[PDB]
């Protein structure tokens, strides 16, 4: 969760809506194992 | 004290953060009550209750966030063992305490009164004696202060005895022109350092 | 230039009025023949403002007690100190037997004498004497009732002084003493800021709302001396 902490304070001149862009990603310390089929791909019919 | 104390350092000590107060041109001020905001508040809270014996040390961070074209100034300071005072009616001839709701204000605080007194009768431009820190807009937004354990006995009951208070002060009035955003907030976030809690015991709220 | 002046032994250690005690022959409160006075030192203004300075002090107090008429004048006549610890016995008449002195401390004095000086050590049990204490002696909840409590110490309170005149007959004299203390072996901690206001009661540090007198002096301009 992330929280309004004090505000947004903007001077006068600049735009009072801004955007935050959000990355994700693992550390050293990340281990996968059991390799299994996923769902992202579909055939609802042949590939022509 | 012939009790082997408990020191749970994790689900004690760290950043508690409060309520963050609106500022306006008039305001004079609000004040904190250590160690009575954090009673009910965590960890720290509820082993306060179960233990009669208190100590730890305590830090002060404040948050105020402004614009390059916002001008003021606040004052952080400690004082320990403040004193609430009364105006006695404006005549001074009544005898009058302050209740429990102004000496323990608890988790959100107070609004101060008489800033120039501090109501207790004291200067304010004498306030600077005690560890003091400045938050000026042009510079610096933060403000940060170590205040450790200080009391003329070793362990004390949390529920009663106040250790020191809070003071921010808008000496500077903050100024802006009209079209800028006239919402400041201030943000008081606080954490205890060493403490060491004794005496295990029921269930005691106040 | 030597600092010796400026130093906190230099300037705690001296005499001071603490107390006014009067024993009168004709009036409502202590034409008995004795007075029981219990201990406050912040009935007094300037000492209390030099005490202020500190939050903690740890000390050691010496006194002397002079005693005249009200007009100044002398009269050959014996009176008796005596120290009542907190728990001990409050005398209930001059003929009581509390003033008979058998564990208490009791100091004997004439009205021709020089004035008596006594050295108290320190009693509190703490480690150092608490001015301003924050919070509540008492447990529970407190109403309005109860908020007397507030700035109260219980380590403060060291005991009971009182005087009476020797004898079983009233003393036909009035008697008025003027209690004195010197500090001294002092300690101190938590500097304060001084306060600029009158003082109103002795137990809390109240100040008159209606007026706030500002701490420095006022001119018309800014710019003009
Ligand atoms: C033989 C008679 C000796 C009389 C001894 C009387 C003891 C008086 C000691 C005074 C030393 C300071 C005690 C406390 C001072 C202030 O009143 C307290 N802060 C009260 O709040």
């Amino acid at each position: 969760t992330i929280w309004y902490q004090t505000n947004y304070v903007v001077p006068i001149g600049a735009p009072t809506t801004a955007y935050i862009v959000a990355l994700a990603a693992a550390q050293d310390n990340f281990t996968m194992k059991l390799c299994k089929d996923t769902e992202d791909i579909e055939q609802t019919a042949n590939i022509q | 004290a012939v009790d082997k104390p408990t020191r749970p350092d994790v689900s004690v000590n760290r950043f508690f953060t409060l309520d963050t107060k609106s500022w306006a041109k008039d305001s004079k001020g609000w004040y904190w009550k250590f160690p009575d905001v954090l009673t009910e508040v965590g960890v720290f809270g509820q082993n306060a209750q179960f233990h009669y014996l208190y100590r730890s040390g305590f830090c002060v961070h404040v948050q105020c966030n402004a614009s390059k074209f916002h001008q003021g100034a606040l004052l952080v300071a400690v004082l320990p063992e403040y004193v609430l005072g009364t105006i006695a009616g404006g005549t001074g001839n009544e005898n009058s305490h302050p209740p429990y709701a102004t000496t323990q204000p608890g988790q959100v605080g107070a609004v101060l009164t008489h800033p120039y007194v501090l109501d207790a009768g004291i200067p304010l431009s004498q306030l600077t004696v005690c560890p003091h820190q400045w938050i000026n807009l042009r510079t610096n937004n933060c403000a940060t202060i170590i205040v450790p354990y200080m009391n003329t006995v070793p362990f004390d009951s949390a529920l009663n005895h106040c250790n020191f208070g809070l003071l921010v002060i808008p000496v500077v009035p903050l100024d802006f022109n009209a079209g800028a955003t006239s919402e400041i907030p201030i943000t008081v976030t606080i954490a205890p350092m060493c403490a060491e809690f004794a005496g295990l015991r029921q269930a005691v709220k106040q | 230039h030597s600092t010796q002046e400026t130093a906190i032994g230099n300037f705690f250690s001296r005499a001071g009025l603490v107390s006014i005690i009067t024993m009168p022959t004709m009036g409502t409160q202590n034409t008995d023949g004795y007075a029981n006075w219990d201990i406050d030192l912040m009935g007094y203004a300037q000492l209390r403002r030099k005490c202020e300075l500190f939050t903690y002090m740890r000390f050691d107090a010496e006194f002397t007690f002079v005693v005249a008429k009200p007009n100044g004048e002398l009269v050959p006549q014996l009176l008796q100190y005596m120290y009542v610890p907190p728990g001990a016995p409050k005398p209930t008449s001059r003929d009581s037997f509390a003033w008979q002195t058998a564990t208490n401390p009791s100091v004997f004095v004439k009205m021709t004498d020089p004035p008596a000086q006594v050295s108290v050590p320190f009693m509190s049990p703490a480690s150092a004497y608490q001015w301003f204490y924050d919070g509540y002696p008492t447990f529970g909840e407190h109403l309005q009732a109860n908020d007397l409590d507030y700035g109260q110490c219980p380590n403060n309170m060291m005991g009971t002084f009182s005087i009476r005149t020797v004898g079983t007959k009233k003393s036909p004299h009035s008697i008025t003493l003027r209690v004195y203390m010197r500090i001294k072996h002092v300690r101190a901690w938590i500097p304060r800021p001084l306060r600029n206001q009158p003082y109103l009661f002795k137990t809390n540090p109240n100040y008159k709302g209606n007026d706030i007198k500002c701490t420095s002096t006022s001119r018309d301009k800014i710019t003009t001396l």
